[PDB]
RNA sequence: AGCGCCGUGGCGCAGUGGAAGCGCGCAGGGCUCAUAACCCUGAUGUCCUCGGAUCGAAACCGAGCGGCGCUACCA
């Protein structure tokens, strides 16, 4: 099956930090975004199934700007980053997950 | 003919993963209400 | 004949005024580390003094609350579970609501005390004698 | 106040008269391509304090402590 540190990535103009609240089906999940929503994200194409993803994992988060209330992953941390951008305080410390 | 009720983008099937620009729109002539694909590419900005 | 009774209402009020000029405003934010599979409060001492509470009758009322094992490490309470910071957060809450300030009266200078074998509570700012022990 | 119970390894039971126990937990390993299941190895103790017969007690007893249930408010 399987025979078939990289620089961090910051959010701009319409794209923020989300943390993953529960793990929909059939590909979605819910993500508490750092703005005060509660987003519904999608998973994206080459990413799908791609990499891996788990409740608890910071998650860069492209949205809609035509369509508020949903969003989709563009990129998910391995727990690094998440840790680095806390000491940075980009994400609210009202939201502290760790691992 | 038809009013926008509002903008969405709805996702593709299997095979396929992309997002696909729909308007929720309202029907005039019998009040229904059904959804509508905007094709050429930059258009869903033209809808307002 | 109701005169001689606002007299001495005013010189209780001038007793309050003069005694309390304050008149809680003392829990610490309870900052947590919930480092998935462990947890670790360091405020668990500065909680602990601010409330004027010992930190051990503090630490098994917390476990008492929520069955979770862990330790204490260092003047920190080490628990290896699952619990936001809210949810510990609201056990303080309750702790403060019903130990360190007595629901009919705002007051917090009361302690631990033994009274035949029990916890048995008394104050200083007044002289209670309540039985709250579970 | 007296009597019935007790004194953890994180737990519950225990043999309590040779001196550290069993399962549940936790760390680690094994099997498997891999996971779970299963299989092996473990470090944890003043087995609560003080004295006593005893080669020797954690165990057998008693001059104190703590926590449990009743007698029940025992001027
Ligand atoms: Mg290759
Ligand atoms: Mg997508």
């Amino acid at each position: 099956k399987g025979r078939r540190k990289r620089e961090l990535i910051y959010k701009e103009e319409g794209q923020e930090y989300a943390q993953i609240t529960k793990m929909l089906g059939n590909g979605r999940v819910e993500a508490s975004c750092f703005d005060g929503n509660k987003r519904m994200a999608h998973i994206r194409g080459k990413l799908r199934k791609k990499v891996w993803m788990g409740q608890g994992d910071i998650i860069l988060v492209s949205l809609r700007d035509f369509q508020d209330d949903q969003c989709d992953v563009v990129h998910k941390y391995n727990l690094d980053e998440a840790r680095t951008l806390k000491n940075q305080g980009e994400l609210p410390e009202n939201a502290k997950i760790n691992e | 003919k038809g009013i926008v009720l509002e903008k969405i983008g709805i996702e593709s099937k299997q095979p396929n993963s992309a997002i696909r620009k729909c308007v929720r729109v309202q029907l005039i002539k019998n009040g229904k209400k059904v959804t509508a694909f905007v094709p050429n590419d930059g258009c869903l900005n033209f809808v307002d | 004949v109701g005169l001689p009774y606002s007299e001495l209402l005013s010189r209780f009020f001038n007793i309050l005024r003069t005694n309390n000029p304050e008149l809680k405003f003392r829990i610490p934010p309870p900052v947590c580390l919930r480092d998935g599979k462990k947890t670790i409060f360091s405020n668990i001492q500065d909680i602990a003094e601010k409330l004027h509470r010992s930190p051990e009758h503090l630490i098994q009322y917390l476990f008492a609350e929520l069955g979770t094992s862990g330790s204490v490490d260092g003047k920190r309470l080490v628990i290896k579970g699952k619990f936001q910071s809210k949810q510990m957060e609201n056990v303080l809450r309750r702790y403060i609501l019903e130990y360190v300030t007595c629901k009919t009266c705002k007051s917090i200078n009361t302690e631990l005390k033994r009274e035949n074998r029990l916890f048995f509570m008394v104050c200083k700012s007044c002289g209670s004698t309540r039985s709250v022990s579970s």
